[PDB]
Parts: structure tokens; C-alpha cells; sequence
């Protein structure tokens, strides 16, 4: 969720649940 | 393009939210289905 | 035109995402309750 | 929720819980 | 700027259905532990 | 929840839960 998150923030601007909140 | 890539990166956040949806659905359900067992 | 129908389809996942967390939250909430009352 | 994410795939390319996973 | 717009506003909801899906992963968890521990 | 819906709609045409459902 983190890694996707962030990238969609620098775009716009420009499995376990530990893996689940990596993604 | 940055607009292209937001979605498909969306894309694969919704896919995320959905198998965590499933999850719970399935461990509420099977929690509810024990409280009936006992 | 992809874009737009892509926005509008990921509206429609997400308003189905957001019924599912109510329905789960309503669950949930009346489980605790149940274990509370006994 | 296979119903949209199909067709999101092939654009980005180019009620109950049975209904809920078809949509 | 619309579909900019959108998907600025999509990520926020986004971001709600994470918050209620954790939410809700440590509830279950929390009502799972209970019944193993009784 | 409603308030970003309720945008997005008119955009596309052109913590607690009750928060949450506002939102």
C-alpha cells in the first residue's frame, strides 16, 4: 500500500498484512 | 503519461483493498459461525 | 477517453470497496457488543 | 469488483457478497 | 484537470478505505485472541 | 467518504467512522 501511495503522490505532484502494508 | 501511470498504480491499490476486504469477510464470517457453534 | 472510463469504472470499485468496510464495520462492532453482553 | 477490474485492464491496456466479487 | 482532479481526489478516498481496512484487521485480530484465550 | 464521492462525480461529469462516512 506504502509503495504505491508514494508513487502516485510524485506522479499527481509531478501475501501477509506486513507485505499488504508494504505494497 | 504521469496520469496513466496514477491509475495503474490505483489499479493495484484497489486489488490490495480488495483481498483485504475478502480476508475480513471470511475471519468475521468465520468468527460469527463460532459465536452460533458454542 | 480510456482515462475518463477507467476514473469513472475505479468510482464505481471503490464506492463497492466502501460498502464492503460498512458491512464489515457493522459486523464487527456487533460481535464486540455480543462478547461485552456476555 | 472482476467485472470493472476486466474492463480497467483492457482500457489502461488500450447486494450480497457472491454479486459483490461478480461486479 | 478534471481527471487530474479525480484522481487527486480518488487517492484520498483510497487512503479512507486503508485506514478502515487496518481498522478493521486489528478488530478481527483483537476478537480472534479473545475466544483462543477463553 | 460522501464529500470526495460527491466531487469526484461532478469532476467526472464536467479518525472515526461517522468522520469517515463524511469524508
Amino acid at each position: 500500500x506504502n509503495n504505491y501511495t508514494s508513487l502516485i503522490h510524485s506522479l499527481i505532484e509531478e501475501m501477509t498484512w506486513m507485505e499488504w502494508d508494504r505494497e | 503519461n504521469n496520469l496513466l501511470r496514477a491509475i495503474e498504480a490505483q489499479q493495484h491499490l484497489l486489488q490490495l483493498t480488495v483481498w483485504g476486504i475478502k480476508q475480513l469477510q471470511a475471519r468475521i464470517l468465520a468468527v460469527e459461525r463460532y459465536l452460533k457453534d458454542q
